[PDB]
RNA sequence: GUGAAGCCAGAGGAAACUCUGGUGGAGGCUCGCAGCGGUUCUGACGUGCAAAUCGAUCGUCAAAUCUGAGCAUGGGGGCGAA
RNA sequence: UGGGGAAAGGUUCCAUGUGAACAGCGGUUGGACAUGGGUUAGUCGAUCCUAAGCCAUAGGGAAGUUCCGUUUCAAAGGGGCACUCGUGCCCCGUGUGGCGAAAGGGAAGCCGGUUAAUAUUCCGGCACCUGGAUGUGGGUUUUGCGCGGCAACGCAACUGAACGCGGAGACGACGGCGGGGGCCCCGGGCAGAGUUCUCUUUUCUUCUUAACGGUCUAUCACCCUGGAAACAGUUUGUCUGGAGAUAGGGUUUAAUGGCCGGAAGAGCCCGACACUUCUGUCGGGUCCGGUGCGCUCUCGACGUCCCUUGAAAAUCCGCGGGAGGGAAUAAUUCUCACGCCAGGUCGUACUCAUAACCGCAGCAGGUCCCCAAGGUGAACAGCCUCUGGUUGAUAGAACAAUGUAG
């Protein structure tokens, strides 16, 4: 798969991470 | 038209049991060459 | 029901080129459009593609040959020569 | 017995202006353009077409599903399965071989 | 636009955020029945040839959207 | 008068050399580590056709010894060869046909073809459909190998140079007449633009030295001296004789 | 319109090989529409429709055939089947 | 001499009005004159990529305007992470510019209606693509990254970094043969129309189904059992088979095929009532078969010709490999279903020619393409007709010579 592809999907997991961290 | 008639005739004769390979694959290769003028002589030389 | 005396393949040139010239182009048209054995799967499929191209249409495979023919004279003399001269010498 | 016109600025027949004739619940002849015509995959080695596989334009690639672009075992795109055998099989003797050159060698000529 | 094949999942459409509208048409000469509703993306269609179980799927649906009856020669 | 046409080629407007479709020129590797002291092999791939030229031309692949890649390279395909086929190159590869090796190591009376002037160059002799050099003897003290051109003539080259065991494929092309005025245009339309060719005779003394005139004719001697000046070389060039050809040739 | 290689069947012969009927669809082959070209009437017009056109009659027509846009060669230079 | 476009023209397009001038006669008419009006796009093009080719950079020539040079004797680049905060770290490295196609390569829109003048854009209905954000359902896991089939392979999902291999984009001319859509042709039925001294169960017209999806199927090829000479299968055209045929049973590439949605609510054809107009309302119908060396477009399997073998790049996917990361009460980097947001800039009127372009002009000249009905006939020949379009080229009277054409 092309890399945009790839960098939106690990973009999404580390916003993911850091709102958890904040709330908790 | 004459050569799809005729190999379209055989087929159904041996199919049915009418004749067996044997004299089938010669009739074919009869065929081939101008020896049967219509369906007509075809049966009749099979039935001699 | 032969269709021709002597012209042969080259009937299509009708009565131009000269009687001579069509002979000698005639024996050179007969060897490229036969068929011949091929040597690694044995069967009788072997037609040329390029002008030095000849290829097999059962096992895929592709050798190199000369313009006309599969093989020349003076290559085939080459491949005797050169296998007994390295056998008897190194062994 | 209505004639046609094309529904584009190009006027000239280049393998790129494609077209066919449909009639519309209007009671009317008109022209539909249409894409090309995807090819099917080939394989690596022997160069025949893969079954299982459709046959797309490139870019609409991207939007299937991954099961549906390939096939459940090794080499599943790209190799027929047959060479896939062809690979087993020419791997495996091939090592054999190796093992009994070397302890031939390494024995029969090293005892020294 | 795409078949509903049964009357269970139907409403399950039906009870959803943006289920916006829901028409009825009756075919008389075929005797036939049709449901429609109109969600985001697709226009669902569900299929009844009978007409007594018409009447008890009218109102299980939920009464929040609106249903009509689809008239003769709708105007422009 | 004017420009000469023979004056206006080298410009290179009109007259160059077609090569949209040429892929590749065919060069052996570059002298390396591993062929200098011992040997590798590749596997060829395809035996292709490329426009302009007889002798087809081989596609071989080769491993890298430094990175994890392969290399894939054009050779020119002697008679014999196959696809599928494994060919060595290096200083102790086999001697059958098809191989690269170093001309030192090689018996004399043996035919090879792409034959390097210096050891480096990547091949600039034999290598025509149907043509082949042959090595005549060694000079083991001050390595130097004497070798026999197609042409006849003489040479003698170093003895690190390379060569490809065989005769160039593609056998008598010659022989069959053209025979038709189209298969010439065929022939040449993929080369360069000099089809036709116009006599000088029948131009205009503005035109060419040989010119005009109340009869078709040249009117002077037609070898040209060594030194002229540009503009004036029309004709037999320093001709040492001239006419039929009877006897043999003392020149070889 | 003509009907080259390859293929099928039958007949003759000691053999080498030769006859007959079909099949097939090769060629800078051929008659002939559109296009392209421009032989004759030394026709029409010749202060013309036109600073090269019009009519009848003609040459070639599956190949060295006809053609659009993009790019290159510039004056003692270019380009030229001349 | 019909219906639409490329180059070129630039308001010639539509409405209302008009004395002169222009339309080689007239003129109430006009492509003329005067005053107003008209060209709406995430889906059609440009924009993106490269071809022949052109021009910067490193360097060398020339008194100089400038000539050569395009990877060349160059220290020439880009990727990730974390910090309160930009300014701090860590890998890889052979290579490293732009311009150049409205006919090449290329993500995505179809039907109905509407204006004096525009619409694949405006209105109504039903869809799709790219990019960016996020939540529910279902899936997987305590054997940590799914099951089934001998097999070809199947299904709604079903981890995969560096580096590497392969495929698609991606390609000639001609010849016959087979399948599909459209058109033409023949028979029956329901409506309306023409003809009728006599004949004709007669002659003519209407009877339509889009994009986008679901489901069942269609040549080549491939897999399993088995083992062929009294050789067999088989094309219009002799190719195929112990390197595994025939035969029996299976898997799969390819709808412009059948049925259902969309969709009869639409469009079209008749009949019966309403009336200054703003205005209409309500009834019925919208079927069933046949044929072919027919015409046109498209797809597939074979074959012929070459000292001729018939472009490149952007872009997109699969595989080899195993870096990193992750649950037992939830976690989850699940390419599955549904849902949230956004898509900028310029062109779009009209002619394309015996009057809108070039020939001094409203000139018998010249100027690249798409669609293609009936009869006679071998036929895109010539001659007659239907749909659609014109009836425009200064006119009236007489019929000597000499002319041009027949
Ligand atoms: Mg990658
Ligand atoms: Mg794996
Ligand atoms: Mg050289
Ligand atoms: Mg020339
Ligand atoms: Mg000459
Ligand atoms: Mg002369
Ligand atoms: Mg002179
Ligand atoms: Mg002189
Ligand atoms: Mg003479
Ligand atoms: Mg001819
Ligand atoms: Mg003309
Ligand atoms: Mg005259
Ligand atoms: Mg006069
Ligand atoms: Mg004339
Ligand atoms: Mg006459
Ligand atoms: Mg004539
Ligand atoms: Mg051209
Ligand atoms: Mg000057
Ligand atoms: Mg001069
Ligand atoms: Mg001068
Ligand atoms: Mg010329
Ligand atoms: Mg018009
Ligand atoms: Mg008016
Ligand atoms: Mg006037
Ligand atoms: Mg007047
Ligand atoms: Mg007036
Ligand atoms: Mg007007
Ligand atoms: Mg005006
Ligand atoms: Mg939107
Ligand atoms: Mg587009
Ligand atoms: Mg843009
Ligand atoms: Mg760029
Ligand atoms: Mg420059
Ligand atoms: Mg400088
Ligand atoms: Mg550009
Ligand atoms: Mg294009
Ligand atoms: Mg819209
Ligand atoms: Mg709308
Ligand atoms: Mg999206
Ligand atoms: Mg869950
Ligand atoms: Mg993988
Ligand atoms: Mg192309
Ligand atoms: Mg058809
Ligand atoms: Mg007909
Ligand atoms: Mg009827
Ligand atoms: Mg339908
Ligand atoms: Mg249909
Ligand atoms: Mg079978
Ligand atoms: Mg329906
Ligand atoms: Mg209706
Ligand atoms: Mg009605
Ligand atoms: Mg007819
Ligand atoms: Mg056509
Ligand atoms: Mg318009
Ligand atoms: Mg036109
Ligand atoms: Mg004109
Ligand atoms: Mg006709
Ligand atoms: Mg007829
Ligand atoms: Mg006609
Ligand atoms: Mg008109
Ligand atoms: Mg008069
Ligand atoms: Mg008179
Ligand atoms: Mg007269
Ligand atoms: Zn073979
Ligand atoms: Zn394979």
């Amino acid at each position: 798969m092309r890399a945009k592809w790839r960098k939106k999907r690990t973009r999404r997991l580390k916003r993911k991470r850091r709102k958890v961290r904040a709330r908790s | 038209r004459r050569q799809r008639v005729l190999r379209r005739l055989l087929v159904k004769y041996r199919a049915s049991g009418k004749i067996d390979k044997h004299l089938y694959h010669e009739l074919y290769h009869l065929a081939k060459g101008n020896t049967f003028k219509h369906k007509r002589a075809l049966v009749e030389h099979i039935h001699r | 029901s032969k269709r021709t005396k002597k012209v042969g393949i080259s009937g299509k040139y009708g009565t131009r080129y000269g009687a001579s010239l069509r002979k000698l182009v005639k024996k050179q048209e007969v060897t490229q459009h036969a068929r011949y054995t091929c040597t690694f799967c044995g069967k009788n499929s072997v037609r040329r593609t390029a002008v030095g191209i000849w290829s097999c249409k059962s096992c895929k495979k592709t050798m190199a040959g000369g313009a006309y023919t599969v093989s020349t004279p003076a290559a085939a003399a080459m491949r005797s020569t050169l296998r007994r001269l390295r056998e008897i010498t190194e062994a | 017995p209505t004639r046609v016109t094309y529904r584009r600025r190009n006027p000239y027949n280049t393998t790129s202006n494609r077209t066919r004739v449909i009639k519309t619940p209007g009671g009317q002849l008109r022209v539909l353009h249409i894409k090309k015509r995807g090819t099917a995959p080939k394989c690596g080695d022997c160069g025949i077409k893969l079954p299982g596989i459709p046959a797309l334009r490139p870019r609409e690639y991207a939007t299937i599903s991954k099961p549906k672009k390939t096939v459940q075992r090794a080499y599943g795109g790209s190799r027929c399965g047959n060479c896939v055998r062809d690979r087993i099989i020419r791997a495996f003797l091939i090592e054999e071989q190796k093992i009994v050159k070397k302890v031939l060698k390494e024995q029969s000529q090293a005892e020294k | 636009p795409q078949e509903v094949s049964d009357i269970k999942k139907f409403i399950e459409i039906c009870r959803r955020k943006d289920a916006s509208s829901a028409r009825i048409k009756k075919n008389p000469k075929t005797q036939q029945i049709k449901f429609k509703v109109r969600c985001q993306r697709f226009l669902y269609t569900l299929v009844l040839k009978d007409s007594d179980k018409a009447e008890k799927l009218k109102q299980s649906l939920p009464p929040n959207l609106q249903i009509k009856d689809v008239p003769k020669r709708n105007k422009r | 008068g004017r420009v000469i046409r023979n004056q206006r080629k080298g410009r290179g407007s009109v007259f160059t050399a077609h090569t949209r479709l040429r892929k590749a020129p065919a060069k052996f590797r570059p002298l390396d580590y591993a062929e200098r002291h011992g040997y590798i092999r590749g596997i060829v791939k395809e035996i292709i056709h490329d426009p302009g030229r007889g002798a087809p031309l081989a596609r071989v692949v080769f491993r890298s010894p430094y990175k994890y890649k392969q290399i894939t390279e054009t050779f020119i395909a002697n008679e014999g060869m196959y696809t599928g086929q494994f060919i060595y190159a290096g200083k102790n590869a086999a001697l059958t046909v098809g191989n690269i090796l170093p001309l030192s190591s090689v018996p004399e009376g043996t035919v090879v073809s792409n034959v390097e002037e210096k050891p480096g160059d990547r091949g600039a002799l034999g290598r025509t459909s149907g043509n082949y050099v042959t090595v005549v003897g060694h000079n083991p003290d001050e390595g130097k190998t004497r070798i026999k051109l197609p042409s006849g003539a003489k040479k003698v080259v170093p003895s690190s140079s390379r060569g490809m065991i065989g005769i160039v494929a593609g056998g008598g092309r010659t022989d069959k007449p053209l025979l038709k005025a189209s298969r010439a245009k065929h022939k040449f339309a993929v080369k360069r633009n000099r089809w036709p060719k116009t006599r000088g005779v029948a131009m205009n003394p503005v035109d060419h030295p040989h010119g005009g005139g109340n009869h078709q004719h040249i009117g002077k001697a037609s070898t040209i001296s060594r030194y002229a000046a540009q503009g004036q070389k029309a004709g037999l060039i320093a001709a040492r004789r001239t006419g039929l050809l009877r006897g043999t040739q003392k020149t070889k």
